[PDB]
């Protein structure tokens, strides 16, 4: 549902 | 007393904008001011501009602010993910955690942080290469007048406080990490994390602000008023996509808008 924030933290 | 510094030495590098320099700006040239469409042109069609707008050409003076700033809103999530990384023990917690936390959490770190470049004359924009008059932003057709006003209106009364950099980047460290956030895998940690947080502000408080012994109270009635803000701002966004047909969300708005009113 959140692509783009699990991405941000992880990197 | 090491968990307060390296929140501000976090905040630091994190944000381009920061208080002072807002303020002092405020030095060849005053940053150039948009108080007309005319202005704004002229404004959105400069060099600076065309750079770091993405390159915008909707055709709709209102249409283009609400996306112009958007640009604003990525940015500074995206910096906000990175704070919040910085902060002892937010590291720890599971990824619904984290993601929960920042859905609810970059909207209202943006409002108490969007203060500092903020006057009740006008807002910073292009970090801080124009100014764009409050009043011009409330003139614009409804109801994208709405948005801006009473952030304004949050942005007076807690512009009064008055906060050093320091004492924001503790302020947004907590409105970041809230206990009660829908959907949290674990509460205790982020209460405990919130009590260390809160602590140290009050701690900070009285070494800081001596002439304002009362500065913990009111900076805690804040986030209320920001919880609402936030909804209202959500409410607002909404009706925008649903009426009109000419605005535009971007892919990370859309997922932490969503299920966040
Ligand atoms: C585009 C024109 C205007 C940009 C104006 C305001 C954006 C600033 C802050 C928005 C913050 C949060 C948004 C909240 C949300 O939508 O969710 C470019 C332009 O011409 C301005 C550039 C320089 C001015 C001289």
């Amino acid at each position: 549902r959140h692509k783009i924030l699990h991405r941000l933290l992880q990197e | 007393k090491s968990l307060a510094k390296r929140i501000y030495e976090a905040y630091l590098k994190n944000f381009n904008m920061n208080k002072v320099k807002a303020r002092v700006i405020l030095s060849n040239n005053p940053p150039f001011v948009i108080h007309d469409m005319e202005t704004l042109c002229m404004a959105e069609k400069t060099l600076v501009a065309k750079l770091v707008a993405n390159g915008i050409q909707n055709k709709e003076a209102e249409v283009r602010i609400f996306h112009c700033c958007q640009c604003t809103s990525v940015e500074t999530v995206t910096e906000l993910t990175e704070f919040a990384k910085a902060i002892p023990g937010f590291a720890n917690l599971d990824l619904n955690d984290q993601v929960t936390l920042l859905k609810y959490g970059v909207y209202e770190a943006i409002f108490a942080m969007l203060s500092s470049v903020m006057n009740k004359d006008g807002m910073l924009v292009a970090y801080g290469n124009g100014f764009i008059t409050r009043e011009f932003l409330k003139s614009l057709r409804k109801p994208f007048c709405d948005i801006m006003e009473p952030k304004f209106d949050f942005a007076m009364k807690f512009n009064a406080l008055e906060l050093d950099d320091s004492d924001i980047s503790l302020f947004v460290a907590a409105i970041i990490c809230c206990g009660d956030r829908p959907g949290l895998l674990n509460v205790g940690h982020i209460e405990k994390m919130q009590e260390g947080i809160v602590h140290v502000l009050r701690l900070h408080l009285q070494s800081n602000h001596p002439d304002d012994i009362f500065l913990l109270p009111k900076l805690l009635q804040k986030m209320a008023d920001l919880r609402q803000l936030v909804t209202e701002h959500a409410q607002l966004v909404q009706i925008i996509k649903k009426t009109e047909s000419d605005a535009a969300l971007h892919p990370l708005l859309q997922e932490i808008y969503r299920d966040m009113y």
